[PDB]
């Protein structure tokens, strides 16, 4: 349904006249295609039947209940992202018309969802390399979709080079595996899981570690995320980790058969180093996207401890964490795409150049959001409080579940560092909350009419004029209450994760 | 010798020189696969090599397209 | 009304039965509070004698003073965690 | 009769008396010192060739300068690691097994030897504060059980029958002490006295 | 089971009520909005309870096998 | 009693003397805060805020609540700790000590004579007190022998 | 009933207050009726909810049985088992009582946004009140850490000149340490597969593993009841937080750490609590002596009371770790008595003086007993109560805690008696200076204590002297509950 509709959108888009209304309407055709895909997927795919694991397409693709969880999650998060490009994020024509200037935006996104959803299912080194390129090529194109922008093109060039080296490392590990065994199917390799150099699978992981931005490779991800348009950074900083971390978990599932300790020490060396950089790095930053880039690295460090431990509680910790972290990430970026309407306008010093690609770029552009919109400020406060790990939000249960998996497997050193690194990172999450509210009472009664939102035309002066569009507001509210009120249905959700199996059985 | 990272001395100082090093690096992977496949008399390794050559070509085209638009973006006055 | 103590020992029950274990803890607490109540009664007898005897308080209050100084170390609340979690026989 | 203080230590693989064949403290440090010297020395010359190829370029010299090691560092670093590996192994033989205080002692001194070479123009107090700081990190890294507890993890104990998979019972008292991760309903009183000692409410008043 | 969908619907009313504040509009604005947001989450709430009841049936059967495996381990 | 025109009198009386920084019959209801429309509520703001403008820490809006809602809560707390039929553990242990004397000394006529004639109110003051009651037998019986089974609960010895 | 009525009503109240205030935001400027008199209607609804919260618990206090051993009023709400025993009931009563007083203290001394303040105060009180009635470590931790989100915002929004430093202190000190309490809670869930209080009370762990869990938990406790050397957050936060935030942060938040010992250390880690009790005494005796001496050299008025809070809490920890009923009952009565005297002083120092002169430096205030006599009567009266004068509820708590300390350890536990002398040094020096010599030449004659500020003082003094004269009100509830905490085998 995804592939067939993609061809129809490719042909149709190249026929009709270049205009914003038609570009925005085609973006609403893709929102249907992704919705239709989820209905067909959930219809045939069930947890109860995919438990054993089912080979598809001459064993090239293997699907089980652990992979199947993430495909539905990926489809869901791709619906919430397409809602941004398909509806108004602000309603001001100047800021919004950027999302509709490109007709191939939705096509490239639909290309990536095919790439993302097939990566966890791969079961052959021949198709592992092909699928990882299909996902990797789609990201470079999306990073350069705004080809007029100098920073966007400079980022895609940086992205392509780093990913090309990353893909070469992945390709070289598979070749080395084929050299030793002569087999391509992953199941056939499992028969020789004790007879092959287990470090050649680690060389495979080193390639997948680059693509998720893990230190010492973290440098490029921070640069890329702080240069792309905020609508682009909202996608490329979350989606690759959804499908690669699922793949990394499976590869580590096979690896722990021989339980090689040297493999675990090197990965612990990278997890430990990344927590240090992910925490101390964000202390001295001014750009919000650079801040969320360091925040992303720290959460990936937590999620690797659940992957590295790889027990029965590690499935629960990973499955829960990857879901709550995606909703938190969408909620935060959606707010940053909206609160740009409250920016002031000059009528000077420090010569800060703002562009239509990142209207909100600095942390102090969040100033006085407690005054301009109190309800959305709390939503950003609740979201940041989840990242801090304050209970009983979603973020606490992610760290609590990760700690169970980590300590149950003897990772005492990493468990303590993650709890040190969490507190160090609380400093720079607290700065976002300091900027949001702390200067409320001095600014309470101010004469503000130079905001960007004050350039909106007055329609009637009799009817009520809401400040924020309908769809984006409903998404922000829904994900803010889900983050806040997870305590109500937490027991059902966690018991719904006990059933996700990866060859546990009995 | 290469443990001191000698190959960094062998890569030129232009973005196009990096692109070539990526191709020469991947070329080594394909040659390794052709070597194993022929010794084993296995055509599955030759299917892999054929895919690697085709996939390594698509990677070049996208990289050059980004580089080409990167170049014209500076030379974009065009006010004549 | 006056609830009767559930006279029960830690040495005859299964701690897996947390209902019976509760009674073994409640029964060991109630007996100890009786000893303090017994102790406070004995001390009252000492006080009358000393006030009434005056100079002869060393004689007319001899065994009460002896007994009170004997019951004092052990007629105090000690809880049940000591005996529940420890095995004197071993 | 000594005092009774708590023992907050994660379990370790105990080596039987007669086990633990020691390892050559000279040879082990020789490999790290010589090896690290060639790598750091070799990478320096390699980075010098990159300097010759490009000098006027701002970005290339921007990155090459970060990795550059001063002439003291190219000498101080190999000595410190060689000193670190010698002192870490040597203290392992003295203790008949690696301990946190041995790793603290090796790391702090080795840092002091190293820091005094490539950080001469700083007060000696400033170095000792840094060396003691770096000592703590290796003390805590060893105390935490290296990167992983390994066989002493609860998962390993559970997979070996030494976990609480078997429940608890009051009628089954174990004369010997229970394992690190194991829990019991009731304990032999002699284990309490051998831990708490007689006195403040144990046995006597 | 209607009370379970009652709670889910009341959560639907809260989201629409919380949407008004973000948009900065009076809470009586467009009263049909609260019906749509309520019914949307009752549809979600209806399915969510179906999913959890399905989990109970699956988890009871899996635990039947896990108990047997533990007994073999505890031999 | 919103009295829309009562504001216009305040409006007119103020309007006649526009100079600023140079009454009792005003009292709203809960209806005027919510039911009333903005325009009629709009004028009320100016009258009330600027009435103070032309100016001893009394009638601050709390005395009606705390003196009616908070203080009776304390009386309810103070009452409960005074006249509640909660039996503390030690007061139970005193009645239980005597209830065992009756059960353990049923052959003793004189002992039961003092327990019988005793009232349930004076159980808590056995010994020297203002009450003219006889308890020498009660005190004497406890002294001679113990009436607890603390060793009876402990079936394990060193 | 209880928790279900306590959450659902408060959530309904919070929603009601938000609906009323934010209705008029819209696209147009609003001059509504609810803003008139400084949000007075919205402050009243906040004050009523505080009073109603007390009525909910009393409905369940009547049913409480003092002769039953075990948790009562057990109920399950949100897949969490709750309940009340003797110790928890009284602390819940203290927490909810400070509700109306914290709100009343800030009635007309904030520059605005009273509705936000009123919601936060009732939110913090409920979170702390619910923390005494849960029955598992995980739920204890959830409520133990959830109070940071409102408290950090409240101190930052409404704080004094250094509110940014104070906000960055409470958030990080009480999170970087309580995360160590999360580790020991997690390990309980890994080996035992449950964190319920009753289930984990019956398990004995290896004496090595007992030492690890104790060190983790006591790290999280030594910060909440600030023990030297990790006390540096409390003096700073007190001197900068709003007055109502100081009443809760001193009245209740510190006592959550003494209740942390009662649930998390004594029952389940009983063997290792005996070992650490000598070490706990060393830390607390040095906390008692150093905090008293440091107070002698302070200048900020509201800091001076902050350090007096640390000296008393050190005595409370000394008593609770004594293995007898005398020390445990004394420690808990002191926590209740300190729960009224400590907030009263901040009203006198940061709520009556600071609302008139807006300066906390001690140098400006002397001879205050001339033109402010009613203030100086309460400052004198509360100075004595703060220092264990025999008729107050603090003396009963301190004497028993000292008595229990000597019983547990006659030699070093006797040094607790230095609390009687040192508490009179820094305190009486502060009172003697304030109400002595001629009236200050830097201040100007103004109103004496207002009628509202008298109401706050009288109802923090009245509970203090009832517990002093007749402490058996507290004891009759505690005795059977506090007797389950004692670990001793006598043969
Ligand atoms: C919109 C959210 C739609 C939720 C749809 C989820 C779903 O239908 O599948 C749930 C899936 C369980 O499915 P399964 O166990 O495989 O078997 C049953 C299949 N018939 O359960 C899963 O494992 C899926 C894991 C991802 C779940 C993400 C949680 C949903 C987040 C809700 C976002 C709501 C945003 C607000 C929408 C506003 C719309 C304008
Ligand atoms: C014809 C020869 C051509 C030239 C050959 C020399 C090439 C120059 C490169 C320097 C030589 C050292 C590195 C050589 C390969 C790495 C060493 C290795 O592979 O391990 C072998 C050696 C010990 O091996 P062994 O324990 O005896 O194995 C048998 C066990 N029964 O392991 C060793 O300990 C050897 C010494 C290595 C220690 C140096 C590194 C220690 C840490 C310093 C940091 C180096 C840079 C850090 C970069 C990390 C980046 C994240
Ligand atoms: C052998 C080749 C040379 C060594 C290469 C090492 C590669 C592995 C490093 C992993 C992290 C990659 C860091 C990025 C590359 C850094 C390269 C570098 O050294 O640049 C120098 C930089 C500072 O440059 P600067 O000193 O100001 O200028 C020198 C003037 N000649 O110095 C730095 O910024 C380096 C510090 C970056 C952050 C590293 C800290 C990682 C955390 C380690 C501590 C973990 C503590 C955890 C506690 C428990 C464990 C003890
Ligand atoms: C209108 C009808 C409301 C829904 C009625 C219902 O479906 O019953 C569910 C529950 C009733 O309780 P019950 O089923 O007996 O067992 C406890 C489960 N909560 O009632 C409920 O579950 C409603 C509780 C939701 C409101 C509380 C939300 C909690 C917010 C966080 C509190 C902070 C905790 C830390
Ligand atoms: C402003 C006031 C501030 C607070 C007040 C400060 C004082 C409080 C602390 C001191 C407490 C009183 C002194 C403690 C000892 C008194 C009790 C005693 O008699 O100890 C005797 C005991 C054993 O007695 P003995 O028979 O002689 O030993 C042989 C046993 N077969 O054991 C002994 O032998 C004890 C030996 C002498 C005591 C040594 C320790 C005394 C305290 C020194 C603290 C220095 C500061
Ligand atoms: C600004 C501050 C404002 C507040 C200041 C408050 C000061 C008021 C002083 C009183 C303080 C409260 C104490 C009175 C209330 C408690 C009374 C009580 O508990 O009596 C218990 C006593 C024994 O109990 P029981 O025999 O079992 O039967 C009683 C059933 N309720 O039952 C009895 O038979 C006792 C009968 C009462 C005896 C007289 C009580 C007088 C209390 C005041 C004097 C206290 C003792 C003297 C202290 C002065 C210094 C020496
Ligand atoms: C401005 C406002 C501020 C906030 C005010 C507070 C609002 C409180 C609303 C009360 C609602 C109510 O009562 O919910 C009751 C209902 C139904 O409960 P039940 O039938 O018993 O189901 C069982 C519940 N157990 C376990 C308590 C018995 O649960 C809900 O819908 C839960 C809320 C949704 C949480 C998100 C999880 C689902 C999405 C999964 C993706 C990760
Ligand atoms: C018992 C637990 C229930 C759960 C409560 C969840 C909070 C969400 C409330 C949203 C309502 C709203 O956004 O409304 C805003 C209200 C009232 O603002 P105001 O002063 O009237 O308006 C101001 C503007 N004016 C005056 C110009 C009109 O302030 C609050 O939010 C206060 C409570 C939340 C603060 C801390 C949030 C931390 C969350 C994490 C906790 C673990
Ligand atoms: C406070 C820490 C108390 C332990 C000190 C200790 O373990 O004591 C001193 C240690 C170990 O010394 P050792 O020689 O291994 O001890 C005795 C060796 N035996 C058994 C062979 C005789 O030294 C160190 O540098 C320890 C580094 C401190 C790490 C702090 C981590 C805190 C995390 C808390 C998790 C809940």
């Amino acid at each position: 349904m995804l592939f067939t509709s993609l061809l129809l959108i490719i042909v149709y888009g190249s026929l009709v006249n270049k205009s914003h209304l038609l570009t925005k309407l085609i973006n609403r055709l893709g929102l249907i295609i992704i919705i239709y895909t989820l209905l067909i997927h959930l219809n045939i795919n069930t947890l109860e039947n995919l438990s054993i694991g089912i080979n598809m397409f001459n064993n090239l693709l293997l699907i089980n209940s652990f992979n199947n969880t993430i495909i539905e999650l990926i489809l869901i998060i791709c619906i919430l992202y397409v809602l941004l490009i398909s509806f108004n994020i602000t309603g001001l024509s100047i800021i919004d018309n950027l999302n509709y200037s490109k007709r191939t935006f939705i096509v490239i996104v639909l290309f990536n969802i095919i790439g993302l959803t097939l990566l966890p299912l791969v079961n052959d080194i021949m198709i592992l390399f092909i699928i990882i390129e299909l996902q990797s090529y789609s990201l470079y194109l999306l990073t350069a979709i705004f080809n007029e922008s100098h920073n966007s093109t400079k980022s895609a060039l940086y992205y392509f080079i780093v990913g090309s080296i990353a893909s070469f490392i992945i390709l070289d590990a598979t070749v080395s595996i084929y050299d030793d065994l002569g087999l391509t199917n992953i199941q056939y390799i499992l028969m020789y899981i004790d007879k092959l150099e287990i470090f050649d699978l680690l060389c495979l992981l080193f390639g997948l570690f680059i693509k998720i931005g893990l230190a010492p490779f973290y440098s490029y991800s921070i640069t890329i995320y702080s240069l792309s348009p905020t609508i682009i950074t909202n996608y490329i900083s979350l989606m690759p980790k959804l499908s690669i971390l699922t793949l990394i978990y499976i590869i580590m599932h096979y690896i722990n058969i021989v339980n090689n300790t040297d493999l675990n020490y090197v990965i612990s060396f990278l997890i430990l180093i990344s927590m240090f950089i992910g925490s101390f790095g964000g202390l001295n930053v001014i750009r919000i996207k650079t801040l969320l880039a360091y925040s992303s690295l720290l959460n990936v460090s937590y999620m690797l401890l659940a992957i590295l431990s790889n027990s029965n509680e590690s499935i629960i910790a990973y499955i829960y964490y990857i879901i709550q972290y995606s909703l938190t990430h969408i909620n935060i970026f959606s707010i940053i795409l909206v609160i740009s309407i409250y920016l002031p306008i000059m009528n000077n010093m420090l010569n800060v150049m703002i562009t239509k690609y990142s209207p909100i770029e600095y942390i102090n552009q969040l100033k006085n959001l407690f005054i301009n919109n109190i309800f959305i400020a709390i939503a950003l406060c609740i979201s940041i409080f989840s990242l801090i790990g304050i209970p009983p939000l979603t973020g606490f249960y992610g760290k609590y579940l990760v700690l169970i998996s980590g300590l149950n497997n003897g990772y005492v050193l990493l468990s303590i560092v993650l709890i040190i690194a969490s507190s160090i990172s609380t400093v720079y999450y607290a700065t976002i909350l300091k900027v949001l509210s702390f200067d409320t009472l001095s600014f309470k009664d101010i004469i503000s009419n130079n905001l960007i939102i004050n350039t909106s035309p007055e329609n009637n002066n009799n009817e009520i004029k809401p400040e924020i569009s309908n769809v984006i507001s409903y998404v922000i509210s829904s994900l803010t209450l889900i983050i806040l009120l997870i305590i109500i249905q937490y027991e059902n959700i966690v018991k719904g994760a006990y059933l996700v199996l990866l060859y546990n059985w009995v | 010798m290469d443990l001191i990272l000698l190959m960094l001395v062998a890569v030129g100082l232009n973005i196009i020189d990096i692109y070539i090093m990526i191709e020469i690096l991947i070329m080594g992977c394909t040659v390794n696969t052709i070597y194993s496949a022929s010794l084993d008399n296995d055509m599955i390794g030759l299917i892999y090599s054929l895919i690697q050559i085709i996939i390594a070509g698509v990677e070049s085209a996208i990289g050059l397209s980004i580089l080409v638009n990167y170049n014209r973006i500076r030379n974009s006055e065009e006010i004549e | 009304d006056h609830v009767r103590s559930p006279n029960v020992s830690f040495d005859d029950i299964d701690y897996n039965n947390s209902q019976d274990l509760h009674n073994a803890q409640e029964s060991l607490l109630r007996e100890q509070w009786i000893r303090v109540s017994a102790l406070k009664v004995c001390r009252k007898a000492l006080e009358s004698c000393y006030k009434t005897s005056g100079p002869n308080h060393y004689e007319d209050c001899r065994e009460i003073a002896e007994k009170y100084l004997n019951m004092l170390p052990d007629h105090r609340i000690q809880g049940f965690l000591g005996y529940q979690k420890n095995d004197p026989s071993k | 009769e000594q005092f009774h203080l708590p023992q907050p230590f994660w379990p370790t693989t105990k080596t039987k008396e007669g086990e633990y064949v020691p390892k050559d403290s000279i040879r082990e440090a020789s490999k790290v010192f010589i090896g690290s010297g060639v790598l750091l020395g070799g990478m320096h010359f390699r980075r010098l060739m990159q300097y010759k190829k490009g000098s006027a370029r701002p970005g290339l010299a921007k990155y090459l300068n970060l990795f550059s090691l001063s002439k003291s560092q190219l000498i101080g670093f190999p000595v410190a690691l060689g000193a670190f590996s010698f002192l870490s192994h040597s203290f392992a033989n003295l203790q008949e097994g690696q301990t946190a205080t041995g790793e603290f002692a090796a790391s702090s001194i080795a840092s002091l030897i190293g820091l005094s070479i490539f950080r001469t123009k700083k007060p000696l107090s400033s170095n000792v504060a840094i060396a003691v700081g770096m000592g703590s990190l290796f003390g805590f890294l060893t105390w935490a059980g290296n990167f992983n507890l390994g066989d002493n993890s609860y998962r390993a104990a559970l997979e070996a029958g030494n976990g609480n998979e078997g429940g608890f019972d009051n009628k089954v008292i174990k004369t010997e002490r229970q394992g690190f991760w194991e829990g019991v309903y009731r304990r032999p009183l002699s284990q309490t006295v051998e831990d708490l000692g007689e006195g403040r409410g144990i046995i006597t008043q | 089971m209607i009370a379970s969908l009652a709670g889910w619907g009341l959560f639907g009313v809260t989201v629409r009520a919380y949407q008004q504040g973000i948009r900065k509009v009076p809470f009586s604005y467009y009263p049909l909005g609260y019906v749509y947001s309520a019914l949307g989450w009752v549809a979600f709430g209806y399915g969510f309870n179906l999913w959890t009841e399905r989990n109970d049936k699956l988890l009871e059967k899996r635990v039947e096998k896990l108990k047997e495996s533990r007994n073999l381990r505890l031999s | 009693a919103f009295n829309l025109q009562l504001e216009k009198e305040i409006r007119s009386k103020i309007d006649s003397l526009p100079k600023l920084n140079n009454v009792t019959n005003r009292k709203l209801s809960l209806t005027d805060y919510l039911f009333q429309n903005a325009a009629n509520q709009a004028l009320y703001v100016d009258n009330e805020a600027d009435l103070k403008e032309l100016d001893e820490n009394e009638n601050e809006g709390w005395e009606k609540i705390m003196y009616v809602g908070f203080v009776p809560t304390m009386i309810l707390i103070f009452a409960i700790v005074l006249f509640k039929d909660d039996k503390s553990i030690d007061e139970w242990a005193m009645d239980e000590l005597l209830l065992r004397l009756k059960e353990k000394n049923l052959s003793d006529v004189e002992l039961i004579d003092e327990l019988d004639k005793l009232s349930k109110s004076h159980v808590g003051k056995i010994g020297a007190s203002e009450i003219n009651k006889r308890d020498a037998v009660i005190i004497e019986r406890i002294l001679n022998g113990e009436y607890d089974q603390l060793s009876g609960l402990k079936k394990k010895e060193l | 009933m209880l928790v279900q009525n306590l959450i659902i009503f408060n959530i309904i109240g919070i929603v009601l207050l938000v609906l009323l205030n934010n209705n008029n935001n819209g696209i147009l400027n609003k001059k509504s009726l609810l803003t008139i008199k400084n949000e007075l209607k919205l402050k009243q609804i906040g004050l009523i909810i505080s009073i109603i919260n007390i009525l909910i618990i009393i409905e369940n206090w009547i049913g409480f049985n003092s002769n039953y051993y075990g948790f009562q009023n057990i109920e399950r709400f949100l897949n969490i088992y709750w309940g009340i025993d003797g110790i928890s009931l009284l602390l819940v009563l203290l927490t909810l009582i400070l509700g109306p007083i914290a709100i009343l203290s800030n009635w007309k001394n904030l520059k605005g946004y009273y509705t936000y303040y009123v919601i936060s105060i009732n939110m913090l009180v409920i979170l702390m009140a619910l923390n005494f009635i849960c029955l598992d470590l995980v739920s204890f931790y959830i409520l133990f850490e959830s109070t940071l989100a409102p408290l950090f915002l409240l101190i930052g929004i409404y704080g004094a000149n250094n509110k940014n430093k104070a906000a960055y202190y409470v958030l990080i000190y009480t999170l970087a340490s309580s995360l160590f309490m999360l580790l020991s809670i997690v390990i309980y869930y890994i080996i035992i597969n449950s964190t319920d209080y009753i289930y984990i009370n019956n398990i004995i762990l290896s004496i090595n593993l007992q030492s690890l869990l104790f060190i983790g938990i006591i790290i999280g406790i030594a910060v909440k009841t600030p023990l030297m050397p990790v006390h540096t957050w409390l003096p700073t936060v007190h001197s900068e937080s709003p007055l109502g935030g100081s009443i809760l942060l001193a009245g209740v938040i510190l006592k959550l750490a003494i209740y942390g010992v009662i649930r998390l250390l004594l029952p389940n880690l009983s063997e290792i609590s005996m070992m650490f009790t000598p070490i706990i005494y060393i830390i607390s005796i040095l906390t008692l002596i150093y905090s008293s001496l440091i107070t002698l050299k302070q200048t900020d008025l509201k800091v001076i009371i902050a350090y007096s809070s640390i000296s008393h809490l050190a005595v409370c920890m000394i008593g609770i770790f004594a293995n007898n009923l005398i020390g445990i009952n004394g420690s808990l009565i002191l926590c209740l008595a300190h729960g009224f005297v400590s907030p009263a002083l901040f009203i006198l120092v940061g709520g009556i003086l600071y609302d008139r002169y807006h300066n906390r430096l001690i140098n400006y205030y002397q001879g205050l007993s001339t033109f402010m006599p009613i203030f100086s009567i309460y400052l004198v009266v509360f100075s004595f109560c703060n220092t264990g004068t025999p008729l107050s509820g603090n003396f009963v708590g301190e004497f028993l805690s000292i008595t229990g300390a000597v019983i547990r350890h006659p030699i070093i536990g006797s040094l607790t008696a230095a609390s009687v002398l040192l508490s009179a040094c820094y305190q009486m020096k502060l009172t003697n200076r304030l109400t002595g010599s001629v009236f200050s030449q830097y201040l100007h004659i103004t109103n004496d204590v207002t009628n509202r500020e008298i109401f706050l003082l009288n109802w923090l003094l009245i509970p203090t002297i009832i517990i002093g004269i007749y402490p058996s009100f507290v004891t009759n509830i505690l005795n059977l509950a506090s007797s389950t905490l004692i670990y001793s085998v006598l043969i």
